[PDB]
C-alpha cells in the first residue's frame, strides 16, 4: 500500500 | 532572497520525521514546511512550526 | 519556479540543449510545456509506486532514488529531489542521459503525444537566443 523512504545520502561535501 | 515577505518555497510533510543531529528539525505528516533553502540535492533546510533547520527532501512534496 | 517559456529557452541552450542529440531547442521546450506546464516542483506519484519529478518529470524507477520506488535504479546517480530545484541543471544532466539511452527522446510520454511531429520551432519563436 505505502512505502516510509530511505534516508537520502548525508550532504555532498 | 529569503529575506521576503512571502513564504518562499513550501511543502507539506507525508510522513513523520525526528530530527537526528543538532541542526535538524522534526514534523509530523501534514504539517506545513515553509522557507525552504535547497542548499543540497537530498537535504533542505526550511521552518516548520516554528523551528528552523534542516531535513530529508524525500520526506515532503512541494506545495504543489 | 515557474518559467517563462523565452526564459527556460535560453537556460536550457545555455546547459547544452539545442540540438542536443539533433533535438533542436523547440523539441525541449515543448517537452518541458506538457510534462510539467513549465514548473520545476511538479512531483506526480504513479500507481506503481515510482514518482516524476521536476521540470521534465523524470521517473524515479531507472532515473533517480527517492527512497520509496521498490527495486529501482538510479541512473542519473541523484536523489530525485535534485531535481526539483528552481535551476534547471540537474534535470538537464539527468535528461542528456535519458535521451542518450536509445530511444532518444521518447523517454518523455508527454512529448510523443503533444511535441513529436509538431511545428516545436513555435516554442522558441520571438526569444532571444
Amino acid at each position: 500500500s505505502s512505502v516510509v523512504p530511505y534516508l537520502p545520502r548525508l550532504p555532498i561535501l | 532572497p529569503l529575506g521576503s515577505s512571502d513564504l518562499g518555497i513550501t511543502a507539506i510533510a507525508l510522513y513523520d520525521y525526528q530530527a537526528a543531529g543538532d541542526d535538524e528539525i522534526s514534523f509530523d505528516p501534514d504539517d506545513i514546511i515553509t522557507n525552504i533553502e535547497m542548499i543540497d540535492d537530498g537535504w533542505w533546510r526550511g521552518v516548520c512550526k516554528g523551528r528552523y533547520g534542516l531535513f530529508p527532501a524525500n520526506y515532503v512534496e512541494l506545495r504543489q | 519556479k515557474v518559467f517563462g517559456r523565452c526564459e527556460l529557452a535560453a537556460a536550457m541552450k545555455r546547459h547544452g540543449l539545442d540540438n542536443y542529440r539533433g533535438y533542436s531547442l523547440g523539441n525541449w521546450v515543448c517537452a518541458a510545456k506538457f510534462e510539467s506546464n513549465f514548473n520545476t516542483q511538479a512531483t506526480n506519484r504513479n500507481t506503481d509506486g515510482s514518482t516524476d519529478y521536476g521540470i521534465l518529470q523524470i521517473n524515479s524507477r531507472w532515473w533517480c532514488n527517492d527512497g520509496r520506488t521498490p527495486g529501482s535504479r538510479n541512473l542519473c546517480n541523484i536523489p530525485c529531489s535534485a531535481l526539483l530545484s528552481s535551476d534547471i541543471t540537474a534535470s538537464v544532466n539527468c535528461a542528456k542521459k535519458i535521451v542518450s539511452d536509445g530511444n532518444g527522446m521518447n523517454a518523455w510520454v508527454a512529448w510523443r503525444n503533444r511535441c513529436k511531429g509538431t511545428d516545436v520551432q513555435a516554442w522558441i519563436r520571438g526569444c532571444r537566443l
